[PDB]
Formats: C-alpha cells, sequence, structure tokens
C-alpha cells in the first residue's frame, strides 16, 4: 500500500501549513490534506471523494439532504470523511465549512431551476458567496468547475451564467483554478446514458448531430485529484475533452448495437417540444429541462488555449471500449 | 480564546471551554495536551457541534488538595480509603505510610496526606 | 436570496404551506416508523439475540418489527454477528437489492470495527468497510434492551428524516 | 460422502517428471478450454484473450522449478483453483484478485529512480 | 431510555427493593462536586466527540537562528 | 517513572554512543518513542555496566528533534518541501561554485561510520578533501598518523587492564571520559597491586592517583624522573592518553616525547601488546579516523564557501566563514542547527541501522529500534539524493552495496566486533614520531579540563531537560559535597 | 587523492606486502607527501591496493605477488 496519490511525503501547503503523510498509504493511513467538496452527493462528487479519501485525506463533506449523504461514509476511515449540513443561503455555514480545509472544490451545478433557485442563483451568486469566504480565509488550491461551452453569450441561460461564474471566480481570490470538463459518462450518469438506456420517447432536436467528446467520469476524478496537489495548476483554465469527437447518431447507434434493440426515434421540432417541457417543472421528481432544449442546438466549443489530460500524464479511455460494460444490465 | 488554526485563521471558543477542568484551567501532566492544543488539532470534526455536552469530568488534582491533612498519633500510618458502610472489600489495598519527614505525606493511592503529631 | 437562513436542524413551521408539509411529512415518517421490516441477516452469536427480540419477553410485533427474510421487501438490514472475508461480497449483494428508503444497523460488537476478531486474518474489520451503517448496536451479547434501544434511536432518526420538507429545499 | 463433486479428482502423485508434465499440459488445456465460460460466469469487464494471456504467464512463473514434488504441490494448488473457477464457488470479487494491474492504471508518480523512492522514503 | 437517573435506573430494571428515595444516606456515595446528568445526545450536535488525551509523542524544535 | 511497563515493551539489542566504549545495550521502546536503555551483558567491553549519561539520554531523543527541513529566510527559518531544501542546496551550489578546497565537510560526535562513507564519497567526487573533524584543532590532521590504526586506537585489550601493572593518564579525566573504563581501573586497583600517575588536570578519582605536574615540561621531567625505570620494570603496563590534547596545537611535541618513550622502552612496546593507548570523546571519531576523515595540509588553508554540518554541534562563529553555505544535517536542534541555512532532519542513533567503532576498534551493529519520526530520514540516504541533485553519482542505492563500499574502505569494519591486534608496533610508533618531529614547539599551556561538564555535551545532554536539572545539581553543592 | 591497502595479520600471502609496509613507507610518504596512505587488516583478506585520484574515481589491484620490489612494480603501475 503505497502513496500513488502524492509525489512526495512532506508537503507544506501554499498557505504555510505543514503536512506530513505518516504511515504507508492505504485506508488506515493519513495524508494530511483537509479537503472540502461542495455538493459531494452529486455524481461527480461520489467518484471524486472516493479517490480523495482512498489515500486518507480528511474530507469535509457539506451536505444538503440527510439521506443521500450516507453512502459516502464507506470510502473513508475514522475521521477521514466528516459531515455537516448547510444551505447555499446561510453564509455562516459556508464560513464554518471551510475553516480548516487545505483545499476545496465546488461541483455545484443544477440543470433546472427550482421554485427557490435559478441559474443566476446557483452559478454566479452562490459561487461568489463561497469563494468570498475562501478569500477571507486564504485557503490554498481553490478549484472551481464550470461546464463545457461556458460562454458569456445568450442562448443557454445555464451556459450564459457559467461564464459569469467563471468571471466572478477570476475576479475575487483571483488565482482560482478553473476546470471545464466535457460531457461525462459513467454508471448511472445524470442525463447522458441512463436517459439513453431506457426512454419511452427519445425525442430531441437537431436531428441528432450535436458534437462533443464525452469523458469517462473516473478519468475526470483522477484528473482532478492529480490537479489537486501539485504546483503548475494555479489560475489556469482547463479544457478536459475526450479522445475523439462524436455525433449523437453515432453515440445512440453505438448504444443500440450492444442493446440489440430498437431505440425509438421521434426528433420533432422545437415549437411543440418546448411547451411540453414547460409543464414538467411543477413535478417534484426531476424531468428534462426546458433550458436543456437550448443546449441541443449547441455543441462542444473547445478553447485551444488550455491544458489537457496530457499536461498531468493521463490518457482517458474511449467510449467504444466501455459500451459493453455500462449498459450491460439492460440486455 | 482565539487560537491560530495553522493558517493564520483564528478559531474562537468561549473561555468556559479553554479549560482543563471546571476545577482547573492549567494542565497537570507533561503530556497533558491542553485543550488549546486539542481544538488546534481537530476542529474539523468539532464544527456544527455543541460545546456544552462534552464531559468536563471535574479533574482530581483540585479535589484532593482541599481534603484536610490528617494527623497520626504514633509513627506509621495506614491507608485504605475503604468505606465503613459498604459490606465488602473496597478502597485501595492496605499500604502503610512512614510520616517522619517535615511536611505531610500523600498515600500514593488515595492521595490523602498524613502528618505525624 | 437571503444571506442568513435557518439551518434545517433549527427551523420551525411558519407558513401554512409549512404546516401542511410538516403534517404530511409526519404521516409519511409515521407509517415508516410503525411498519418496520428488517431482513434476517444474523449469522452467529449475534443472531440468537435477534431471535431473543422475537421471543415473548421483549416482543417486536408490538413494535411492528417483523422479519420478512426477503431483501426486496425489507426496509433495513440488521448486520449481526461477525463478518468474514469469505462472506462479504454476499453482504454487499444483499445490500444491493434493497429498496431506496433504506438503512442498516450494526448489531453486535464484531460488526463494528472487527470486535473480538479485529486481528484475525479472514475477517472484515467491521461492516463499515462494506455498507454505510447509521446506528451501531454495541454489546458483544448486544442486549435485547440495547437492540430495541438501537431501533428506537433509529426511529428517532426516522422522525427526523424530512422527506417532504426538502421539496421546499430547506 | 461416498461420491465426489463434478471435476474433483482423487489426488495422486506422479512418480516421474514426465507424467507430471503430461498432467500440467492437460491442465492448461482445461483452463484454456474453460476460459470463455469464466467471462460469462464472473461477468468480467474485459476480454477473453486477456484471461488467456494471464493463464499462460502464471505457468510461465513456475516453469523453472527443479523438484518433482514441489511441482506436485504446485499442480495440486492449480487443480484446486481450476476446481473453484469451473463452478460458482469463487465469486467475481474473489475472481478479480487475479487482475490488480488491469483494472486500474496505477496512478501518478510510480517510483522508479532512487529519488522518487526517497522523497516518500520508499512508500 | 437513559433519560433516567442512575440510582433509579437500577431500580427500574429491578436491581433493588428500596428505591433511592427510601435508601439510608449511608449508602449515598458522598461526592465533593456537583452533578450534571447528561442523558445521551446521539445524533444531536451535543454528541460525544473523541480525541487522544495526550499530545504528540515527539515535540519539534523551534527555529532559533544565530547570526554569526 | 511510570511511562511504560516491561511487558508492553519492544526490546532491541544495540550500541550506546556518546561514549568512547560503545557499550552493548538494549533499547526498550514502546514503538514510537524510546522508553529506556538497559545494558545487555557483555564480557569484555562493559562487564554488564553502563555510563550514567548513556542511561538517561533518551529524554533528548524525543523532545527537540528536527522533524522537517527548515530553510533560512534571513534571521528566520521556515519549514519547506523536502525537494525545496535540496533544490536550494543545488541552486546555491550553482551560485557559490566551490571548485575545490571550499567545500568544508565536518562531522560530529555521534555520527555513523556508514554515513561518513557517503560524506567522503560525496566530497571527493565533488573535488575537495576539506574533510575536517568538529574538534578545535581539527582543522589539520590530528597531529599523528591516520595510518597505522594503533595511532588512534586502544592497543592493549580492555580485558588486558585486569593484567595491567602501572599506568599514567595524560590530559584527561577517565572518570569522565569512559566511566566504564574507570570501573575497570578501580576493579584492577583493588584486585592487584598497581601504580597510577596523573599528569595534567587534578581530578578526583575513585582510586589513588599520583599527580606529577601541569606542563609538558613537567611531563618530560616525569618520564625521565622515575617512571622510565618503572615502566621498564613493569610487566604489562600501559600508557593512556585522552583526546583533549588533540585540542592543543602543541600536541605533536606532546606526541614526540611520548612517542620516543614507547620507542625507547621495549617493555611497553613488545610483541603481544602495545602500551600506547588513546581514547576519544566520541563513539565515532575513531570510526572517522578509520574512514580517513582528515583534511590535507593544503586543505587546511582555504576558508570555505560551502560548509557541511553532519551533527558537529561544537562549531563556533569563528570556525565558519561569513557568507558560507552551512547546511546542517542532524537530528535535534543545537548550536549547529542555529547557524544553518538549511537543516536536514536525519535520524538519530536509535532509528537507523548504525555501525560504530569504539576506541578498542570493535565494529558493532546498531539494530534500528524504530522508524525515523516525522520527516526525518536516514543520513546516507539523504547524502545519496544530495549527490543526485549535483553531478555526483554515488554507485550505490541499497544497504548491502554500502556494506561492500565500506568493505572497500576497510574490511575490518564489515568483519564485526572482533578485535585484532597490530603486528606493526615499532614501525607505527616510529612513523608517529617522524611526522610531528621537532616542528611543534611546546608552550607552557596548562593541561586544562577537556570538557566543561560531563552531563552537558553532544547535543542530547543539552537537549534533554533531565540533564539540565542533572547539571545544576552537580557542582560543589552542600548535598553533593563530602565534608 | 588517496591510497590504501589491506593485509591479513596472519603471516600468509601478505608477508611481502607486510615487509613492504615495514620498510617502504618512510620512502613512499616522502615520495608522495601530497597524497595519503592508510593501512588496515581484517584477519584474512586478499592483499589489495585501492587508490583514489583527482576525481573521486578510484582504481584497484590485487597483490598476489612475490617480493617487496614486486609489490612496488604493481604500486608504480597503479599510480599511472
Ligand atoms: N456531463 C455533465 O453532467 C456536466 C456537468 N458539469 C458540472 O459538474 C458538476 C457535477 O456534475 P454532475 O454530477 O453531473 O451534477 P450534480 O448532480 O453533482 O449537481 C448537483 C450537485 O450539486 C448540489 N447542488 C445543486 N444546487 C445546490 C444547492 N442550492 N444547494 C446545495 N447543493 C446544490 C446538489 O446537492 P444535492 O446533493 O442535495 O442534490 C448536488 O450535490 C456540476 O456542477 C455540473 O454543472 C460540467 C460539465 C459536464
Ligand atoms: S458481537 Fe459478540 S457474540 Fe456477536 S459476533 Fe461479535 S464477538 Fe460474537
Ligand atoms: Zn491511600
Amino acid at each position: 500500500n503505497s502513496f500513488e496519490n502524492l509525489a512526495q511525503d512532506v508537503n507544506i501547503t501554499r498557505s504555510g501549513k505543514t503536512l506530513i503523510a505518516k504511515g504507508t498509504g492505504g485506508r488506515s493511513s493519513r495524508t494530511g490534506y483537509t479537503a472540502t467538496v461542495f455538493g459531494a452527493n452529486g455524481f461527480l462528487g461520489s467518484y471524486l471523494t472516493a479517490k480523495l479519501a482512498k489515500h486518507g485525506t480528511t474530507v469535509v463533506v457539506p451536505y444538503r439532504e440527510e439521506m443521500a449523504k450516507r453512502h459516502l461514509k464507506v470510502t473513508g476511515d475514522l475521521g477521514v470523511v466528516n459531515f455537516l449540513e448547510m444551505d447555499l443561503r446561510n453564509l455562516e455555514s459556508i464560513d464554518e465549512a471551510v475553516r480548516h480545509s487545505d483545499i476545496v472544490v465546488n461541483l455545484i451545478g443544477r440543470e433546472y431551476e427550482t421554485k427557490n433557485f435559478n441559474y443566476y442563483d446557483v452559478h454566479v451568486e452562490g459561487a461568489r458567496r463561497i469563494a468570498e469566504a475562501v478569500k477571507k480565509h486564504n485557503i490554498a488550491r481553490y478549484i472551481h468547475v464550470s461546464a463545457f461551452n461556458a460562454e458569456i453569450d445568450s442562448p443557454s441561460e445555464f451556459n450564459h451564467t457559467k461564464g459569469l461564474g467563471e468571471q466572478v471566480t477570476k475576479d475575487i481570490v483571483p488565482w482560482a483554478t478553473i476546470v471545464r470538463p466535457a460531457p461525462m459518462f459513467g454508471r448511472e450518469d445524470k442525463w447522458f446514458l441512463d436517459r439513453m438506456a431506457r426512454s419511452p420517447c427519445l425525442v430531441s432536436a437537431n436531428k441528432f448531430q450535436e458534437t462533443s467528446n464525452p469523458v469517462h467520469v473516473i478519468d475526470v476524478a483522477a484528473a482532478l485529484e492529480r490537479i489537486c496537489f501539485d504546483d503548475s495548476t494555479v489560475a489556469q483554465t482547463f479544457e478536459l475533452y475526450g479522445p475523439q469527437k462524436f455525433t449523437q447518431k453515432q453515440i445512440i447507434d453505438m448504444v443500440s448495437e450492444t442493446l440489440r434493440k430498437e431505440v425509438r426515434h421521434i426528433e420533432l421540432p422545437k415549437a411543440l417540444y418546448q411547451a411540453y417541457t414547460k409543464a414538467t417543472q411543477a413535478i417534484w421528481w426531476p424531468t428534462y429541462s426546458p433550458d436543456q432544449v437550448e443546449r441541443q442546438f449547441l455543441s462542444q466549443k473547445i478553447d485551444p488555449s488550455a491544458k489537457t489530460f496530457n499536461d498531468l500524464d493521463l490518457t482517458p479511455m474511449e467510449l467504444p471500449d466501455l459500451m459493453f460494460k455500462l449498459i450491460r444490465p439492460y440486455r | 480564546k482565539s487560537i491560530i488554526s495553522y493558517n493564520g485563521n483564528t478559531i474562537e471558543i468561549p473561555e468556559e471551554y479553554t479549560k482543563q477542568a471546571p476545577n482547573r484551567d492549567s494542565t497537570w501532566a507533561p503530556a497533558q495536551a491542553s485543550k488549546t492544543e486539542i481544538y488546534k488539532n481537530n476542529m474539523v470534526r468539532f464544527e456544527q457541534k455543541d460545546l456544552s455536552k462534552q464531559p468536563m469530568p471535574y479533574a482530581g488534582i483540585e479535589l484532593i488538595a482541599q481534603q484536610p491533612v490528617r494527623f497520626v498519633h504514633g509513627n506509621t500510618a495506614v491507608c485504605d480509603g475503604a468505606n465503613h458502610n459498604g459490606p465488602g472489600a473496597q478502597g485501595h489495598p492496605k499500604i502503610f505510610i512512614n510520616v517522619d519527614a517535615p511536611g505531610s505525606h500523600a498515600c500514593q493511592y488515595c492521595g490523602t496526606r498524613y502528618e505525624k503529631e | 436570496m437571503p444571506t442568513d437562513f435557518p439551518l434545517p436542524s433549527q427551523q420551525k413551521p411558519n407558513s401554512a404551506v409549512d404546516y401542511t408539509l410538516t403534517t404530511l411529512d409526519a404521516v409519511a415518517n409515521w407509517a415508516r416508523q410503525g411498519s418496520f421490516w428488517p431482513v434476517t441477516f444474523g449469522l452467529a452469536c449475534c443472531a440468537v439475540e435477534m431471535m431473543h427480540v422475537s421471543a415473548p419477553r421483549y416482543d417486536q410485533d408490538r413494535l411492528g418489527i417483523i422479519f420478512r427474510a426477503s431483501p426486496r421487501q425489507s426496509d433495513i438490514m440488521i448486520v449481526a454477528g461477525t463478518l468474514t472475508n469469505k462472506m462479504a461480497p454476499v453482504l454487499r449483494q444483499v445490500y444491493d437489492q434493497m429498496p431506496e428508503p433504506r438503512w442498516v444497523i450494526s448489531m453486535g460488537s464484531c460488526a463494528n470495527g472487527g470486535g473480538y476478531y479485529h486481528f484475525s486474518y479472514s475477517v472484515v474489520r467491521g461492516c463499515d468497510r462494506i455498507v454505510p451503517v447509521d446506528v451501531y448496536v454495541p454489546g458483544c451479547p448486544p442486549t435485547s434492551e440495547a437492540l430495541m434501544y438501537g431501533v428506537f434511536q433509529l426511529q428517532r432518526k426516522m422522525r427526523n428524516t424530512k422527506i417532504t420538507r426538502m421539496w421546499y429545499r430547506k | 460422502a461416498i461420491i465426489a463433486t463434478a471435476f474433483a479428482e482423487t489426488v495422486k502423485f506422479s512418480g516421474s517428471k514426465q507424467e507430471l508434465q503430461k498432467r500440467t499440459l492437460a491442465l492448461y488445456r482445461q483452463f484454456l478450454r474453460g476460459a470463455p465460460t469464466f467471462a460469462d460466469l464472473y461477468e468480467v469487464q474485459f476480454s477473453i484473450p486477456t484471461i488467456r494471456t494471464k493463464i499462460r504467464q502464471e505457468f510461465e512463473r513456475h516453469r523453472f522449478v527443479d523438484d518433482l514434488s514441489i511441482q506436485n504441490v504446485l499442480y495440486a494448488k492449480g487443480h484446486m483453483e481450476y476446481q473453484e473457477c469451473i463452478n460458482f464457488w469463487k465469486q467475481q470479487a474473489q475472481f478479480l484478485k487475479y487482475f490488480p494491474e488491469e483494472d486500474d492504471i496505477q496512478g501518478r508518480h510510480q517510483p522508479s529512480n532512487f529519488v522518487d523512492k526517497f522523497l516518500k522514503n520508499r512508500a | 431510555m437513559s433519560q433516567v437517573e442512575p440510582g433509579w435506573h437500577f431500580w427500574l430494571g429491578y436491581g433493588v427493593d428500596t428505591a433511592p428515595c427510601n435508601t439510608p444516606k449511608e449508602k449515598l456515595p458522598i461526592r465533593a462536586y456537583p452533578y450534571k446528568f447528561q442523558p445521551n445526545y446521539t445524533g444531536t450536535p451535543g454528541a460525544f466527540v473523541t480525541y487522544n488525551t495526550l499530545k504528540p509523542k515527539i515535540s519539534a524544535w523551534e527555529p532559533v537562528t544565530k547570526q554569526r | 517513572a511510570f511511562r511504560a511497563r516491561p511487558w508492553e515493551l519492544k526490546k532491541t539489542e544495540s550500541i550506546d554512543v556518546m561514549d568512547a566504549v560503545g557499550s552493548n545495550i538494549r533499547i526498550d521502546s514502546k514503538g514510537v518513542e524510546v522508553m529506556r536503555v538497559i545494558p545487555r551483558v557483555h564480557e569484555d567491553v562493559n562487564e554488564e555496566w553502563i555510563n550514567d549519561k548513556s542511561r538517561f539520554a533518551c529524554d533528548g531523543l524525543k523532545t527537540q528533534r528536527l522533524t522537517t527541513p527548515l530553510i533560512r529566510v534571513g534571521d528566520k527559518f521556515v519549514n519547506a518541501t523536502w525537494d525545496d531544501a535540496l533544490s536550494t542546496i543545488a541552486k546555491a551550489y550553482q551560485q557559490k561554485a566551490p571548485k575545490g578546497d571550499e567545500f568544508k565537510a565536518v562531522a560530529g560526535a555521534l555520527v555513523e561510520v556508514e554515513s561518513m562513507v557517503a560524506l567522503k564519497d560525496m566530497t571527493n567526487a565533488l573535488g575537495s578533501e576539506n574533510t575536517t573533524t568538529d574538534t578545535p584543532n581539527g582543522n589539520s590532521a590530528p597531529a599523528h598518523g591516520i595510518t597505522f590504526r594503533s595511532n588512534y586506537l586502544f592497543n592493549s585489550s580492555i580485558a588486558g587492564i585486569e593484567d595491567a601493572d602501572a599506568i599514567l593518564l595524560v590530559g584527561t579525566n577517565p572518570r569522565r571520559e569512559a566511566a566504564v573504563m574507570n570501573a575497570r581501573i578501580r576493579k584492577a586497583w583493588l584486585r592487584q597491586e598497581l601504580e597510577i600517575a596523573s599528569v595534567g588536570p587534578t581530578l578526583d578519582a575513585t582510586f589513588d592517583v599520583a599527580e606529577l605536574g601541569n606542563t609538558h615540561a613537567d611531563l618530560e621531567k616525569a618520564l625521565s624522573g622515575e617512571f622510565g625505570e618503572v615502566l621498564k620494570n613493569a610487566k604489562n603496563p600501559l600508557i593512556i592518553v585522552g583526546s583533549g590534547i588533540t585540542d592543543r596545537e602543541d600536541a605533536g611535541a606532546f606526541f614526540n616525547t611520548i612517542g620516543k618513550f614507547v620507542e625507547s622502552t621495549p617493555s611497553v612496546l613488545n610483541e603481544n601488546w602495545n602500551g600506547y593507548n588513546v581514547l576519544q570523546r566520541s563513539a565515532s571519531r575513531a570510526g572517522a579516523y578509520d574512514i580517513g576523515f582528515t583534511p590535507s595540509d593544503e586543505a587546511s588553508k582555504t576558508t570555505p564557501k560551502m560548509v557541511w554540518l553532519l551533527g558537529a554541534d561544537e562549531v563556533a562563529a569563528s570556525d565558519i566563514p561569513a557568507d558560507a553555505f552551512v547546511v546542517y544535517q542532524g537530528h535535534n536542534g543545537d548550536v549547529g542547527a542555529q547557524f544553518a541555512d538549511v537543516v536536514l532532519p536525519g535520524a538519530a542513533y536509535t532509528e537507523k541501522a548504525g555501525t560504530y567503532v569504539n576506541t578498542e576498534g570493535r565494529s558493532q551493529i546498531s539494530r534500528a529500534a524504530t522508524g525515523p519520526p516525522g520527516g526525518a530520514r536516514e543520513d546516507w540516504k539523504i547524502l545519496r539524493a544530495v549527490s543526485e541533485y549535483l553531478g555526483v553519482a554515488l554507485p550505490y542505492e541499497d544497504a548491502y552495496e554500502v556494506r561492500d563500499r565500506l568493505a572497500e574502505i576497510s574490511p575490518s569494519l564489515v568483519r564485526y566486533d572482533l578485535v585484532e591486534p597490530t603486528v606493526f608496533g615499532d614501525v607505527a610508533v616510529q612513523h608517529s614520531l617522524v611526522g610531528p618531529n621537532g616542528s611543534v614547539t611546546p608552550s607552557s599551556a596548562p593541561l586544562t579540563e577537556t570538557i566543561e561538564n560531563f552531563y552537558m555535551t553532544d547535543s542530547i545532554s543539552r537537549s534533554s531537560p533531565t540533564m539540565a536539572k542533572s547539571s545544576i545539581a552537580f557542582n560543589k553543592d552542600n548535598k553533593k559535597n563530602q565534608a | 587523492r588517496e591510497i590504501r591497502f589491506h593485509l591479513c595479520q596472519n603471516g600468509s600471502s601478505s608477508a611481502p606486502l607486510r615487509q613492504f609496509v615495514k620498510n617502504q613507507i618512510g620512502a613512499f610518504q616522502k615520495a608522495n607527501p601530497s597524497t595519503k596512505v592508510l593501512v588496515r587488516e581484517a584477519n584474512g583478506v586478499k592483499p589489495i591496493v585501492f587508490a583514489r585520484f583527482d576525481h573521486g574515481h578510484e582504481s584497484k589491484i590485487g597483490l598476489d605477488v612475490s617480493s617487496e620490489k614486486e609489490v612496488a612494480e604493481r604500486v608504480k603501475s597503479l599510480i599511472e
């Protein structure tokens, strides 16, 4: 059981705290990094703090609900994972949750508006609210994540607000490190494969030709942890794109050739498409978003001036290699 | 009160809990690890938690010091600490104390100090 | 959005909507509290005590506990007895085919942190390393009184589930 | 318990190195024949020739043992692991012991020189 | 349970004939300090937290330079 | 007093240091700290006894240790990345560039033979044999031969002191330096009938001394006075010399008299033993003199630019240049760490698989009782990486390859704990005579005491608070007085 | 730069080297006052000279050899 996490043993952090990873790196060992992951119950967060607590970094987990917080205890030893509740609203809870954190990330992004939160709330406002306290506490290695196609421009209010949040993270505590991953695929992803696994309709616009290169989620998590600890990451925008660009027809045919089923196809245009998604907001379980409509006409706008996987010595995998595994139990 | 959390950030607990005891503020061991070291160690699992409902177990070094120093008529004292109500064998075992030197002498189990007079 | 907001541990109903949601939450948590179906996992010296709860001194039917020994009908699982290396994938698999409003409770001292077999070779050092356990029942013969008390502790946690109040995202 | 299980044999000790070699050759043929059954049964992520190139190199590990009887205990252990894998007796968690290196590419800073050993004082 | 006083908790589980309101004061354990009665606060933020009572084994050395 | 309890303990047989005899000890350790030391029995070297300072030294072994590398900012040290320290070493090497006779390498009192091998290899692959001891008047050769091991060792057996007849100390307190030796002296003096002379400092022995003087001229008067007859008469005498005279610049004529006398008397210099017997204050300067840890006459001249501290507490601000690069490598915080630019936490004598040579010459293994705590490492492993960030390639990476390199320096150090005699008596004494012959002009400097106090030396008696409170109670006190 | 060599203190196969260091050191130290000798012994070795140069690079030779001048031939060879 070795530290494949770190480069070394003894690390002073940027803020000047001394960290000595005693023991041999396993679950019982201690590394010393006090980390905080906002929104860790989310799909990226589980795989993230799994590898983050695999080497015994103390992970402060803020949660929102008391039920989904429980299945992240198993990836840490005693004192490794800890839990505390908070709202995005109450600033004192933000203030409290990051007091001893060496490092901290925020994967807070919600693809639909609630009746209590919009995109302007949870992307540009709350990120300001938390990284203000990061600036107040001189917390080292602050990482912010935004999505792909995070512009200043209109047509997706989500994507309109993601770049606003990026500019706010560049504004205050200005050395903050920004990462933009690709679309993601994993076992039970949010809307990209399990929506394509079972679907009574399978309708969307564009005639299925928006382009991107999806990344396996565990590669994003390993990439993030390899970011987390070294130098040469500070204040650098990070495009994290898969090995080869796809189209939706290519993706869905690759899914259906392993399912050996007729995945349905409707592909009706935008007008009748919008008003059906309008009525789904009143339902408490999450449905396809009326602003997810807009991103279907959008595609992967890659910034060339960023730093890839091969910056940090990693090669992610290709989706055709994984297609038998992930939608295996729907056979 | 405000102690440095290894980063220049200060953590702020009330003076009712910068205490070794409700009876004593100061440490009594070479490796006692005062509470000012302890919150400095892991406040990580102390946030969002009450400060009142931890033990604070009424440390003994203050309680033993205000017991009256007894007197012994002869030379050699005996200490048991056993009650005379309890039907059994309690207290510390029957060791004896020489009290000859100037000053009292604590029985090394019970801590009661005896004096020859 | 308000910069100050009360914690969900500290909040009180003030809107009439909140009275409605809190009473509906109480009905849901209440039916979850009364009807209470664990699964017979027990395997060792920590399983006879599980049967001692079914005995006519410390009844569980008066509590609504009944052992539907079929994990698809089970609300929770009682990990009881020691946990070996050879078994542990079966423990994970039995945890897998359970419905979503689930818990699991660690009856027995071997079941948390190894217990008396903490230094054996073919043993899991407590069922923390497999399933996320919410209540531990200590005691190496973990007392029927203590096991029931662990259930009442879990039922207090069930009273504080807030499945309805979180739709308002409090 | 008069009768055995399906593939279990009475253990018997070959007197010659050649008879041991004959049994090992038949044994590798048995693994190699039952290998596509394993990927179905243990539901593994990866492909059948990876199983085959492990089963080859595991016998490559013990190609160069001199003794008759140490190869005899080695053959008996191999036959028992065949006996386990041909049934449901191992489970897929225990079946995937044999590929630690395949499932995860190791991680950043695998120590190679003296210095990478030294900076983490040999892990 | 465990919201009851100890000297009662014995009698509730039938340890004694004589409930502690009727015991003689000779069987009262004399104490030189007041009593507080924390029942249990599991899950409540008044839950017990652990820590090692003693300091680290080896103290470091403080940096004291010496201008030659 | 009550810290542990003898079934909890892990025991480990090992070697004492901060003592010239290197007594065979046992370390009781709980597993992180070091609980106590108890002398394991051995016939020759200690007869199941141990020094007092050897006993209570475990306090400083756990209270002031270097746990991380600290780099000077300028009147301030901050701890830093373990790369950053050694990268600063390479960077400031490229800044200063000592091309030769400007890389001072000094080792200390309790330092490893195996570590000083790495030291000498690094310095002379670097291209400078500025390789000097910690002692004042250590900046030259120690006024006698590094050749002919007899020049720096104890040539009789320690077992031969039972057979001793009549000896004389010069410039030493053998009650202080190697008190185990004093136990042997008093046992001999009670058992047989002996005669001791003492030249130099007036000490309080347990036994009966006979003082002679406080001058090398008084010494030279005493050699030709009456004991030129006695030591010629005596069957198995010896003559015993402390290391404090190495401090005196007039050591060589101080050798040249006594080196004549051993040459002149064939009773003190026969085949089966040799009467010239010297001691050290350390457990390591004997091992260092096996290494060849001496500067040249050319290397004694140039003020360095890059001073290497390896232990070596008793340097002064006078012994160091102004702008010098002074990277300390040690275990605790002493004067040597106070002057430093970068400190390097190296393991102490407990944590490492040490190898030590006493004044008798016994090569002895120090089995490691625990791991190096915090961020300390083993010493020669640090020197390997320090070589790697320079152009120096040390040809080893393991312990066995060090053992073979150490066998290359001297095969008597891999052949452990077996005392050989020297077949070169007369040639060795003569070659010790010819070197410092005549050129040393002995002054009338009085033979003052070698050490200030016994219980305050060697960076651990100063580290341990128990030896501070030992030191205060032990000078002319009314409870420590006799009458 | 330095030089060392090692004998065995038993009188076997190091005796010409033994008498070489009995005699030739008073001439060799004067012949090379810059570099340095040192002698050690370990109860049985092969008689062997190790010398270190002006690099830290060293060289070696094994002295199963006849007489003192036969030692000196190998020594003079080993210096250059
Ligand atoms: N392919 C994709 O899905 C892409 C996603 N991203 C971004 O990566 C991050 C994680 O990805 P993913 O796992 O898919 O999405 P998530 O499921 O993680 O998004 C929701 C997470 O953030 C929390 N969250 C949202 N709003 C709030 C709020 N007001 N208060 C507290 N928590 C809140 C959620 O809390 P709770 O746990 O209670 O639900 C949950 O933890 C997201 O920020 C996403 O925008 C970027 C590029 C690709
Ligand atoms: S709790 Fe006690 S009885 Fe049960 S498995 Fe553990 S040791 Fe056995
Ligand atoms: Zn007593």
